[PDB]
RNA sequence: GGUCAAGUGAAGAAGCGCAUACGGUGGAUGCCUUGGCAGUCAGAGGCGAUGAAAGACGUGGUAGCCUGCGAAAAGCUUCGGGGAGUCGGCAAACAGACUUUGAUCCGGAGAUCUCUGAAUGGGGGAACCCACCUAGGAUAACCUAGGUAUCUUGUACUGAAUCCAUAGGUGCAAGAGGCGAACCAGGGGAACUGAAACAUCUAAGUACCCUGAGGAAAAGAAAUCAACCGAGAUUCCCUUAGUAGUGGCGAGCGAACGGGGAUUAGCCCUUAAGCUUCAUUGAUUUUAGCGGAACGCUCUGGAAAGUGCGGCCAUAGUGGGUGAUAGCCCCGUACGCGAAAGGAUCUUUGAAGUGAAAUCGAGUAGGACGGAGCACGAGAAACUUUGUCUGAACAUGGGGGGACCAUCCUCCAAGGCUAAAUACUACUGACUGACCGAUAGUGAACCAGUACCGUGAGGGAAAGGCGAAAAGAACCCCGGAGAGGGGAGUGAAAUAGAACCUGAAACCGUAUGCGUACAAGCAGUGGGAGCCUACUUGUUAGGUGACUGCGUACCUUUUGUAUAAUGGGUCAGCGACUUAUAUUCAGUGGCAAGCUUAACCGUAUAGGGUAGGCGUAGCGAAAGCGAGUCUUAAUAGGGCGUU
RNA sequence: AACCCACUCCCGUUGAAAAGGUAGGGGAUGACUUGUGGAUCGGAGUGAAAGGCUAAUCAAGCUCGGAGAUAGCUGGUUCUC
RNA sequence: GGGGCUCAAACCACACACCGAAGCUGCGGGUGUCACGGUGACGCGGUAGAGGAGCGUUCUGUAAGCCUGUGAAGGUGAGUUGAGAAGCUUGCUGGAGGUAUCAGAAGUGCGAAUGCUGACAUGAGUAACGACAAUGGGUGUGAAAAACACCCACGCCGAAAGACCAAGGGUUCCUGCGCAACGUUAAUCGACGCAGGGUUAGUCGGUUCCUAAGGCGAGGCUGAAAAGCGUAGUCGAU
RNA sequence: UUAAAAACACAGCACUCUGCAAACACGAAAGUGGACGUAUAGGGUGUGACGCCUGCCCGGUGCCGGAAGGUUAAUUGAUGG
RNA sequence: CUUGUCGGGUAAGUUCCGACCUGCACGAAUGGCGUAACGAUGGCGGCGCUGUCUCCACCCGAGACUCAGUGAAAUUGAAAUCGCUGUGAAGAUGCAGUGUAUCCGCGGCUAGACGGAAAGACCCCGUGAACCUUUACUGUAGCUUUGCACUGGACUUUGA
RNA sequence: UUGACUGCGAGACAGACACGUCGAGCAGGUACGAAAGUAGGUCUUAGUGAUCCGGUGGUUCUGUAUGGAAGGGCCAUCGCU
């Protein structure tokens, strides 16, 4: 903090509490007593604890009946309206869509689409899994999901 | 995350500034003065609790010692009758007849000298 | 109904206390933001004698300041864009104007560019004073345009002691000088502190001062390591490893070999790679812009984006603001287009210059004395460097392999050039944040490095919010042609009235109810009459508390404080166990005789990368031996270890 | 007498004044007083020598850096069961 | 301890009765440990200190959700619920935002530090209003005159308390209009606010000419670097 | 800016150093002062007008002189291992 | 020791003046003993003069006092803020017992509030700090000795 | 005459640690006694100094390319009012 390089008074006589500079925490204008630096909050988690737990997670989405397997899932031309037709007919509205690869038309629709993303099976995040009420999975995919994690 | 403190803190003074309602002065009025005042309080009111067994046990005995001399007898001579013969009625409810019920008390009091003490 | 005596005793408050209701002061709290902070991805990494960074004075229809400009002075000329308003802001008003024959506005280039400042014609107290020479023009007491500092280099002329020529003296051309936050390479170089004192040592080759260069710098192609097997220039990251060493063997300091990666590259002294500067062949970016989809009805409301009902757009759906909450109202966004002319980069090929030291390296290698550096403090002390003094050989020669010798191995010093991986951000742009929200965040949200303080170097403040829109209160009355009010008007709302959102506390008042003038003390607490209010009409709720029992604040520091021991006038806001890296123990999980990766690569939280670390075996100082080992003459005993 | 100085008393001490005032006092042609301009300074200057003075600061000025020096010492350390 | 006490209200022996703690018992609740499967039994003062369980504040996810102009946060009362930090429901003010549940990160809780910054008290309507040269009337203006202007009359300085140069200051000078603030009171007055005006040189003071102390200093000598000294020279009045 | 004195200075006295490129002092050095002076001069030290005077001690520590002997540094390197 | 003893001065003299010598512990250029003139210098004694005093009295101006205007300061845990004798962190307005006392100002005085001011300067402590001293320790500028270098020729004495 | 022996050592006492004290018994070699046996200093309790560093005598260890050496390690021992 700048300046405060100076005692503002003398040690002993002026009846004032005793003070050695003016940028000091108890001072108005002093500066933090612990301030901040920038910092990473990066953990560590075994690659066997991050498999471990995808299949904790893709097993229940079996159990609570969210898991919607079909097969294959393509979409010709990028166009929103096109894709909402598709979902519609499975009646989804929160789906995740997990494929093996993200078509360059399938990812350009659903880009504005609302409540839908889609993602590929290396990346599909523990969060994205739980966050999304369906999850849409094509039947390569689900092969693709065993030869990951056993 | 920067917290700031205005909100809680005032609401923290005033819970201790609606216990300290009609004290005297500044008891009343600055935080620093009234929270002592109403610590001090509560000192009193647990000690308070104990006294008042202790207050109303003597008052009671004040006035069965005097209601017991106008039918002659002292107190300590009408607890020995009393407890000697059978009657375990209370200082409390002893008290309040020698003060209203005057004609029973005088029939309990015969009870304890009949009693030979 | 009388007179007397005795007893008893309501009201009457100068002022004060408590409760409540309204104000005043004051500026907290909440909500907000044109201001900050910290990152990621790019840019370009300098400006200056063609006059810089920093200024002084002037410039407008009118006073000041800020922002732009410079006697051609909120601007002049040309190109390019667009497409209708404009004459910058505080900061509004009143006049004069500008224009679709294309304004203001935005970008490229050009012109003008006062005085001071390296300041450079000579001086000087910065923004001032005084000149000389040449060319042109007047005739009076000047005007216009050029020049005139110093030093370095080259060149031409000339010429002292002194014959010749040397120093020197002139005139020409080219270059430098100053500024700038960090980075880089050198020169000089502390102390507080730690060692629970202190000298060697540490802090530390840090802080600070000085000198040069560049967009990077430096270092670079083995007289290097290894160990009889081999690798192959330099630079940076992870390990090896807090190990071997070093150390008043104290506090402390601290490698290398060997592995895993980022980058890929070498070429010359029988003259090369490369680097500059022009001239060309093409491409890409950059300095401005253009288009850019889809919503109606109804209810509340000052206002609809909000309620209810039904649609449409999507390579554009958590953007900003419009009278409350908008994908379809506006500006934008995704996605496509666009450069008269300048800047930059990468590109082929012509040229010039440089590289450049000439011919493989002599006062050089080695040595003695004193220092410095090597992790290494004289130590068995190898190796580099040099202040003083000396001093070789020539490939059958020389250096190194941690005292030294012999044998083997491996290189060729005393000449040069070289990109990438690396460091930084004063400066510009875009995006982002489990960053701040006016005592916070920059010292600075506001005309802040200002006001103010100091002779100076230097130090350094406080200060945000009416309303959606000024609709900012026409008119009347009191008053000094006041200040300030009472009405009326605008507004959804003036107790939103310009010191204007909300508006707390300390502190100061007015009004009502109860108590208080024979009473002694931390001001309360237990009991408790009377009075007042409300209404469920008294086993009720609220205000007050006559009288009475008990009762010497809080913090700290102490063996112990009411202590006449400390600290506090009060309120409001702020103010003290955090973070990074290494570890040990416990809880809770993943794998399991195995577990786990680091730098790095990458679609980038996945996946790869198992170099390395820990564990599965110990004993001994070690060689070593190993379910054993060490001591010992000892399969004796004993120490440590083993199911 | 002017001018320079500061021996005594009293007042003043929150002062008219961060060193004065009223009464008296010493030198007053000299080792005198004074204006303007200049020189010497921080382990240094200057000193008819009091450790005195160097911008109301001197047994080592002020200012900014090392620097958040060090403090086995005082003080303080915030919600509940 | 006081009043007061003498066949005692003193002392010595004996006897029976009563009072008297938060001790013990009774009745109603809450918790810790152990045992058996909710019951029993034993506990529950506390500084330094160890252990266990929780409340509340800001931000992130859940959340393009839910609440909200038929009124959010904030402020101020009342009522009510828990063992506590605390929670909830409403009246008034306010005028646009708030965050259930469960998790995740802290600039996470203040009465003290002769703590820091603002505001406001007590002292208290108290001390003081700055040389003890001195003032008294009349008139005028004015909303209002002890203080302003004028007149008559008193006092004080006069080797200054008059007049003028230098330094220093910078519009304080004059006029018209003003009184909010400044003036230790009031003010119609002012060195105060606003707006205009005012400084005229051959001889005055500077500049130009000359130098003193001293400064700078082409070349030069010296010095790790910055730089030091100094010749020619050119600045410097007092 | 709480001490004006008996404290400091002083004229006078003495000792001692210095032969000039002086001793001495400020400067990493050039240089400067001393001094454009030259032992009747310059520096340091003590005492302190004037009058009468200034006595004994060279063992200690300083300074001055001497050179014989004893010790004694870098340097050199006989001998031995 | 000590106000030594003697003499002078005074009614009375721990001071002053002149002597003595028993100099705790004078002494000759850190000079000894005298000395005219000088001193806002230390001690003692006289004349004059007096409010210095016995012992204060009156008077004159400026405050203090009252009225109108402006308007501070240090201090402060909160106050419904008495005496005495005891107890008590050992000297009590606040505790125990007791005695006195209607409520509130103004002008004065300072006995207490261990009154206000300044984190005691005296004393001790800290493995604290400065500055000063020396035959404390360890160094150092300066001064000085000798070897080598810049650095040569000839002669001569002596040594191996 | 050299048991004032060499390698140990069951088990104890003391004790914060570092140190301390007693000791049967086993194995090697011994001395006295004819032999059972006694002898790991003296009737006992004081007569003492850690670590670092440096010196000396040994040594089935190590020894910076290799063979050696220098240096280091292990055992014995010397140098601190
Ligand atoms: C002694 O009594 C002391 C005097 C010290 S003088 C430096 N007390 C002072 O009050
Ligand atoms: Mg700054
Ligand atoms: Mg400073
Ligand atoms: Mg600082
Ligand atoms: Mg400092
Ligand atoms: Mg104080
Ligand atoms: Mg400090
Ligand atoms: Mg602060
Ligand atoms: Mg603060
Ligand atoms: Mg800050
Ligand atoms: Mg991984
Ligand atoms: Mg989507
Ligand atoms: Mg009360
Ligand atoms: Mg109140
Ligand atoms: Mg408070
Ligand atoms: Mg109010
Ligand atoms: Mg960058
Ligand atoms: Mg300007
Ligand atoms: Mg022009
Ligand atoms: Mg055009
Ligand atoms: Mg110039
Ligand atoms: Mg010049
Ligand atoms: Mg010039
Ligand atoms: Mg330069
Ligand atoms: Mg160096
Ligand atoms: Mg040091
Ligand atoms: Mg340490
Ligand atoms: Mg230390
Ligand atoms: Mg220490
Ligand atoms: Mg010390
Ligand atoms: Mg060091
Ligand atoms: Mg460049
Ligand atoms: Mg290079
Ligand atoms: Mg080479
Ligand atoms: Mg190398
Ligand atoms: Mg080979
Ligand atoms: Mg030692
Ligand atoms: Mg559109
Ligand atoms: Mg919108
Ligand atoms: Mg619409
Ligand atoms: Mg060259
Ligand atoms: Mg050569
Ligand atoms: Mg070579
Ligand atoms: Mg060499
Ligand atoms: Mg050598
Ligand atoms: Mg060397
Ligand atoms: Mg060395
Ligand atoms: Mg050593
Ligand atoms: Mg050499
Ligand atoms: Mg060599
Ligand atoms: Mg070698
Ligand atoms: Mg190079
Ligand atoms: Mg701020
Ligand atoms: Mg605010
Ligand atoms: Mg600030
Ligand atoms: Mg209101
Ligand atoms: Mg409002
Ligand atoms: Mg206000
Ligand atoms: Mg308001
Ligand atoms: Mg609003
Ligand atoms: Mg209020
Ligand atoms: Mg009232
Ligand atoms: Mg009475
Ligand atoms: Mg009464
Ligand atoms: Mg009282
Ligand atoms: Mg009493
Ligand atoms: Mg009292
Ligand atoms: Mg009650
Ligand atoms: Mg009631
Ligand atoms: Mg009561
Ligand atoms: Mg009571
Ligand atoms: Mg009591
Ligand atoms: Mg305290
Ligand atoms: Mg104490
Ligand atoms: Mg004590
Ligand atoms: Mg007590
Ligand atoms: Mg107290
Ligand atoms: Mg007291
Ligand atoms: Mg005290
Ligand atoms: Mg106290
Ligand atoms: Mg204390
Ligand atoms: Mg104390
Ligand atoms: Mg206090
Ligand atoms: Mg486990
Ligand atoms: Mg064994
Ligand atoms: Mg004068
Ligand atoms: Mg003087
Ligand atoms: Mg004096
Ligand atoms: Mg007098
Ligand atoms: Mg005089
Ligand atoms: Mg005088
Ligand atoms: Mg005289
Ligand atoms: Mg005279
Ligand atoms: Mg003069
Ligand atoms: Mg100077
Ligand atoms: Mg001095
Ligand atoms: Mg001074
Ligand atoms: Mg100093
Ligand atoms: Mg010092
Ligand atoms: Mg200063
Ligand atoms: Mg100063
Ligand atoms: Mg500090
Ligand atoms: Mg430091
Ligand atoms: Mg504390
Ligand atoms: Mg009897
Ligand atoms: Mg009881
Ligand atoms: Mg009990
Ligand atoms: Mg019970
Ligand atoms: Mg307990
Ligand atoms: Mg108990
Ligand atoms: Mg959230
Ligand atoms: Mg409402
Ligand atoms: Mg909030
Ligand atoms: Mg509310
Ligand atoms: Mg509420
Ligand atoms: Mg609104
Ligand atoms: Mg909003
Ligand atoms: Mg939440
Ligand atoms: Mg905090
Ligand atoms: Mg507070
Ligand atoms: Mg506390
Ligand atoms: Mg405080
Ligand atoms: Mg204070
Ligand atoms: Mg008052
Ligand atoms: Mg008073
Ligand atoms: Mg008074
Ligand atoms: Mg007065
Ligand atoms: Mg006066
Ligand atoms: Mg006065
Ligand atoms: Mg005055
Ligand atoms: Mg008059
Ligand atoms: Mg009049
Ligand atoms: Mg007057
Ligand atoms: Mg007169
Ligand atoms: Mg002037
Ligand atoms: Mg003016
Ligand atoms: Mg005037
Ligand atoms: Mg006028
Ligand atoms: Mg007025
Ligand atoms: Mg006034
Ligand atoms: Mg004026
Ligand atoms: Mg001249
Ligand atoms: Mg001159
Ligand atoms: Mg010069
Ligand atoms: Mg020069
Ligand atoms: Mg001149
Ligand atoms: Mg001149
Ligand atoms: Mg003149
Ligand atoms: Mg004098
Ligand atoms: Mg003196
Ligand atoms: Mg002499
Ligand atoms: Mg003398
Ligand atoms: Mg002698
Ligand atoms: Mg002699
Ligand atoms: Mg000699
Ligand atoms: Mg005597
Ligand atoms: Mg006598
Ligand atoms: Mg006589
Ligand atoms: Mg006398
Ligand atoms: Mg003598
Ligand atoms: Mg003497
Ligand atoms: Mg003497
Ligand atoms: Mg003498
Ligand atoms: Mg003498
Ligand atoms: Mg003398
Ligand atoms: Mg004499
Ligand atoms: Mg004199
Ligand atoms: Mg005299
Ligand atoms: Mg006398
Ligand atoms: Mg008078
Ligand atoms: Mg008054
Ligand atoms: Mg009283
Ligand atoms: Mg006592
Ligand atoms: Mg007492
Ligand atoms: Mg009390
Ligand atoms: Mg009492
Ligand atoms: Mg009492
Ligand atoms: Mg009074
Ligand atoms: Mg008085
Ligand atoms: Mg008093
Ligand atoms: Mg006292
Ligand atoms: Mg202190
Ligand atoms: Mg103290
Ligand atoms: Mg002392
Ligand atoms: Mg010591
Ligand atoms: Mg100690
Ligand atoms: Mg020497
Ligand atoms: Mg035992
Ligand atoms: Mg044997
Ligand atoms: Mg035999
Ligand atoms: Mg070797
Ligand atoms: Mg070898
Ligand atoms: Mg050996």
């Amino acid at each position: 903090v700048s300046g405060g390089g100076k005692k503002p008074w003398r040690q002993k006589g002026t009846g004032r509490a005793r003070a050695g500079t003016i940028r000091s925490p108890i001072w108005r204008g002093g500066g933090t007593t612990f301030a901040a630096k920038p910092r990473s909050h990066e953990q560590k988690l075994n690659k066997k604890m991050y498999r471990a737990a995808l299949r904790s997670i893709l097993a229940e989405l079996v159990r609570l009946d969210r898991l919607v397997v079909v097969a294959d899932f393509a979409v010709d031309a990028p166009k929103t309206k096109g894709l909402v037709a598709k979902l519609d007919t499975l009646g989804l509205k929160d789906v995740l869509i997990v494929t093996d690869g993200v078509d360059e038309n399938l990812y350009l629709a659903a880009r504005n689409l609302a409540h839908v993303d889609v993602r590929d099976v290396q990346g599909s995040d523990p969060v994205s899994l739980i966050a999304y009420d369906k999850v849409l999975v094509t039947v390569s995919a689900v092969k693709k999901f065993e030869e990951l994690l056993g | 995350a920067r917290v700031k403190r205005g909100v809680i803190a005032r609401r923290r003074h005033k819970k201790i500034l609606k216990l300290a309602k009609g004290y005297y002065g500044a008891r009343s009025r600055v935080f620093r003065v009234a929270k002592q005042a109403v610590i001090k309080a509560g000192q009193y009111a647990y000690r308070d609790r104990r006294q008042r067994k202790r207050q109303f046990r003597a008052l009671w005995i004040a006035r069965i010692n005097a209601g017991a001399r106008q039918n002659g007898l002292s107190y300590s001579r009408l607890i020995a009758g009393l407890k000697k013969a059978a009657i375990e009625i209370d200082r409390k409810v002893l008290a309040d007849l020698a003060v209203n019920e005057k004609a029973a008390f005088t029939a309990i009091v015969e009870k304890a000298k009949a009693s030979l003490a």
